[PDB]
């Protein structure tokens, strides 16, 4: 039960998500922001700072995570370690 | 058998005069102040300035319901809303006619947010912007942070450039409802009367190019707020001396 | 006895359309 | 008359419109063209109530589209050869009557007018009245008319209205 | 113009059924209640019988007036909703409230900056000059 | 420069209805104060070789002070399918300095016909509508006094379309259609 | 527009009239002793009369409807003109609050 009800809630979110890029690609950021790849599911890639004026941030669910807590991916630069940037 | 029948009708009739002797009254004073629309059975009304000119793709169409008569607002546009502009050294009336006017405020606030989010976006400038949801930075002077929020209530603020946004936003709306653009000559094709004067009485590039400019409000804003904090600057400087 | 008609008021008279397309266009009743 | 009957249509989707949503594409584009043109054999189609079954997808080679058979069900109204049908009349003219009955158009000529019948130039209301007033015919009237024939043209049909056989025309 | 003319021709067709259906009831309970010869059927039949009829039907009449009441109500607000003449004149009506109001408060504005500023001016020719010296 | 096609449907309104429709278009079009323009238009023909003569059309707003003089060429009627329900003629429209008349009778071209127009002018998004009354003008030159050609006043539906695209001609049916029961605006051809 | 409103009051009246008149003649026709012979006869002419009314009054409504029901739902709004006229009193009131706290100001300054 708590596998299928986290499994639903976390591609809720993820759908979330994504409608909530594509309305700001929509209105304010045009194209200053782009979406790369999404799987339903399984990731969303948002990227900013285009090269015309590249860096990815996937959001992923994996089935169940116990040993290490499921968190998001900066897959292209893995940014430095600045303690308070990175946690927020 | 004629009884039944003779009760039935005097019974209708009697209720009908009942009901005969102020839903329409309400709804003919509702139609002057806010114009309404025929389409169905749920006769609808217009709560957006796209009458006068402005291009925001929102349906403000806003229900007439029997219960002598209510109004129901389109959703997302209730409650109250005012945009808040501060600056930081750091860094009688009817119940429906309240209800309207405070969902057409509200859309109107959404309009000017929009607006100016879009161009500190977008639009290249010097010392550029954040955006993050609901609110607008701004460092025009390295010592002044500027701020502008659209605080949506849902149930040290400047109100001068609050007041000058919105009739910024509203000479921007009558810029294409204007008289300008009706040609007098009956042959005269369209478009403002200016620039159909730089065709005979010959203009320059100045001219022309000042008759179309490319601003923005967020621009005119940010130079108005940079004034305001020169001045005060002076004055300070003046009375301690 | 529904009577019959009750408003024949005509607001476009085609002789006259006629008449004024054809000045505007090559000039009749204008030299 | 109004017949509620399926029809046999074919779909040539572009490949652009592959992908999401594409069997509703082809039942979307399907009341595109069906709904507003009309074709002689079954009459004028109104609209298409349920689209029982949709077929497969038949490939052109060099072409690249597609081929969808559609199994649907519409109404259509077709005039038939001597019959009689209500008629709403649209125009009235000395040389004949214009009559519309929903999609189909019906034109009468003066010579299927009853001989006792006569055109009122004088009204201004064009309107066809006897001597004796009787019965008049006047625009947007209720008139039966029986159909001398089928003819049809450029998916458009439209017959001549006779009004000799006897309980025809405004009652 | 086509959708002009349906509408035009429904609001018609809605008032000629409803005189004619109204008629025709009344007509019917008359055709009724004429007690006739009976037969066969029996009185136990026939007469209950005709007490519903003639119910049924009185409920019908109403039901017809209540349907002109109802067209009536909306070809009233339809001439609110739109008239077109009488709005547009009332827009213009509306329009002029509002002008004379707004000349009225810019008027007030002005006088009232005027009279603040002189009172400013006086103030600005007092503090400046005041000996104080800390 | 891509070429700009008029779109032309052209009515007439008996005088006595004349309220009627101001009213009416006031409500369908967009919510601007009626223009209640005044103009002269005279029109200029090139005798040349061949037989056909260009026409130029010049147009003066006497009521408008400080406005240019505007001179267009109208083409020959492109109408050709029946569902447009349109008149197509090319036009070119250009701003002209006070010293037209001398420009084009030194050229050659001769002043033919003059009329002066008097009206109210509305417009919906592209399309404009026109409602005037022509005056005929009698003495060789001069403003001061004018006959009415007709009691009745033309009404036009203009659209200057870039000639990008089409359903132009539809927009512009779907309009003249509301004004149809109160007059009904059809593609008249100039001829006869 | 008082024209529309008394079409409306005369349609009302006139139905609440024809069904008092219906309901009356029907008891009338169960009474075991109808005395309203003639009185019946002119009350049933009065209801024909007052339908026949009704009807014309009615079909005339809908032309002056359809005269002007072109359908269109009219854009001419006042909104403008409302807009501009709230934005003035807003700022007039703005003005009176900064009035009204200067005045404090020099009411404290002679309360010592």
């Amino acid at each position: 039960m708590y596998n299928c009800l986290h499994s639903f809630c976390l591609s809720l979110q993820l759908e979330v998500l994504h409608s909530q890029t594509l309305m700001l690609i929509r209105e304010r950021w045009g194209d200053l922001v782009q979406v790369e790849r999404y799987h339903a599911g399984k990731c969303l890639s948002l990227s900013v700072w285009n090269q015309q004026v590249v860096h990815k941030v996937t959001i992923k669910i994996d089935e169940n995570d116990v040993s290490k807590p499921l968190q998001i991916f900066h897959d292209p630069p893995l940014p430095a370690s600045d303690s308070k940037l990175v946690e927020r | 058998s004629l009884a039944g029948a003779a009760q039935i009708l005097l019974k209708g009739a009697e209720r009908l005069t009942k009901s005969v002797t102020d839903f329409n009254s309400e709804l003919l004073r509702l139609r002057q102040h806010w114009k309404l629309r025929k389409v169905g059975d749920k006769i609808l009304g217009d709560l957006s300035y796209r009458s006068a000119g402005s291009l925001f793709p929102h349906h403000g169409t806003f229900e007439v319901i029997k219960n002598p008569l209510d109004v129901q607002i389109p959703s997302d546009l209730e409650g109250s809303a005012y945009i808040k502009v501060s600056i930081q050294k750091q860094a009688g009336s009817p119940h429906w006619q309240t209800k309207l006017e405070a969902a057409q405020n509200v859309l109107l606030c959404k309009e000017i947010f929009a607006q100016l989010s879009r161009e500190a976006v977008q639009i290249k400038s010097q010392v550029p912007h954040i955006v993050v949801k609901n609110q607008i930075i701004s460092q025009p002077f390295p010592s002044l942070q500027l701020s502008i929020s659209l605080c949506h209530s849902s149930n040290d603020h400047l109100y001068v450039l609050e007041h000058n946004l919105h009739l910024l936003i509203r000479e921007f709306h009558k810029q294409t409802l204007s008289s300008i653009m009706m040609p007098h000559p009956a042959s005269a094709p369209f478009g403002h009367k200016r620039m159909r004067l730089s065709g005979p009485q010959a203009f320059d590039k100045n001219e022309i190019n000042s008759l179309q400019s490319s601003e923005g409000l967020l621009e005119k804003i940010i130079k108005q707020a940079k004034h305001i904090f020169l001045r005060s600057r002076a004055a300070a400087t003046i009375d301690s001396l | 006895e529904s009577g019959g008609l009750r408003p024949n008021k005509q607001t476009f008279n085609p002789t006259d359309t006629n008449a004024l397309v054809a000045a505007v266009a090559f000039g009749k009743g204008l030299s | 008359m109004f017949y509620h009957i399926s029809l046999e249509h074919e779909i040539l989707l572009h490949p652009r419109y592959f992908g999401p949503n594409l069997l509703n594409t082809v039942k979307q584009k399907l009341f595109t063209e069906v709904e507003g043109t009309c074709t002689g054999k079954y009459g004028f189609v109104i609209a298409v109530t349920t689209i029982d079954n949709i077929g497969a997808g038949v490939i052109q080679p060099g072409r690249g589209f597609v081929l969808y058979p559609v199994k649907y069900k519409a109404i259509v109204f077709r005039p038939f050869k001597g019959e009689v049908v209500d008629a709403v009349v649209t125009q009235v003219n000395k040389v004949g009557l214009f009559t519309e009955i929903g999609p189909m158009s019906c034109f009468i000529s003066r010579h299927s007018i009853p001989s006792e019948m006569e055109f009122d130039p004088n009204s201004n209301p064009p309107c066809y009245k006897t001597m004796d007033e009787d019965i008049v015919i006047q625009q947007d009237d209720e008139i039966r008319l029986k159909i001398v024939g089928t003819r049809v043209d450029k998916n458009d049909i439209f017959a001549i209205g006779s009004l000799m056989d006897d309980y025809l025309g405004l009652v | 113009p086509q959708s002009k003319e349906t509408l035009l021709q429904s609001y018609n067709k809605r008032l000629k059924d409803d005189i004619k259906s109204i008629m025709d009831n009344f007509t019917e309970i008359i055709k009724t209640a004429k007690i006739e010869d009976e037969t066969q059927v029996s009185r136990a039949t026939q007469g209950e019988q005709d007490n519903y009829e003639m119910h049924v039907r009185a409920a019908n009449i109403v039901r017809a007036g209540e349907s002109l009441m109802k067209l009536v109500s909306d070809l009233k607000q339809f001439l609110i909703l739109n008239d077109f003449p009488s709005v547009n004149e009332a827009i213009d009506q509306r329009n002029q409230q509002l002008r004379t109001l707004q000349e009225e408060c810019d008027r007030k504005l002005i006088t009232l900056r005027d009279e603040i500023s002189i009172d400013l001016y006086e103030l600005e020719e007092e503090y400046y000059s005041s000996s104080s010296s800390l | 420069t891509i070429n700009m096609m008029e779109y032309l449907l052209q009515g007439s309104v008996l005088d006595h209805s004349l309220e009627s429709l101001i009213h009416r278009l006031r409500g369908l079009c967009d919510n601007m104060e009626p223009e209640t323009f005044l103009d002269h238009e005279m029109v200029f023909l090139l005798k040349g070789q061949q037989a056909s003569p260009f026409v130029l059309r010049a147009r003066r707003s006497m009521d408008r002070a400080g406005a240019p003089w505007h001179l267009r060429y109208l083409g020959q009627p492109e109408m050709g399918d029946k569902n447009r329900h349109a008149l197509v003629r090319n036009c070119v429209d250009i701003a002209t300095s006070e010293n037209l008349t001398d420009f084009l009778m030194e050229m050659g071209f001769r002043m033919d016909h003059e009329f002066v127009a008097k009206g109210h002018l509305f417009r919906k998004g592209i399309m404009k509508i026109m409602v005037y009354k022509i005056f005929r003008i009698l003495v060789p030159g001069n403003t001061d006094s004018t006959e009415a050609l007709s009691l009745s006043y033309l009404v036009e539906l203009s659209v200057v379309a870039p000639a990008g695209q089409d359903m132009v001609s539809d927009d512009m049916k779907n309009f003249a259609e509301q004004l149809k029961p109160l007059v009904h605006l059809e593609k008249i051809d100039p001829k006869r | 527009l008082a024209n529309e409103r008394l079409r409306a009051l005369e349609d009302i009246e006139r139905e609440i009239g024809a069904i008092l008149q219906n309901a009356g003649t029907v008891i009338l026709e169960l009474s075991k002793e109808k005395t309203n012979e003639r009185l019946l006869d002119r009350q049933a002419a009065a209801f024909t009369a007052s339908v026949q009314h009704v009807e014309a009054e009615l079909s005339a409504q809908i032309r002056y409807l359809t005269q002007v029901a072109t359908g269109q739902p009219h854009e001419g709004s006042s909104y403008s003109s409302r807009k501009d006229c709230q934005m003035a009193l807003k700022r007039v009131d703005y003005a009176r609050l900064k009035l009204s706290d200067v005045a404090r100001t020099c009411e404290q300054m002679l309360e010592n």
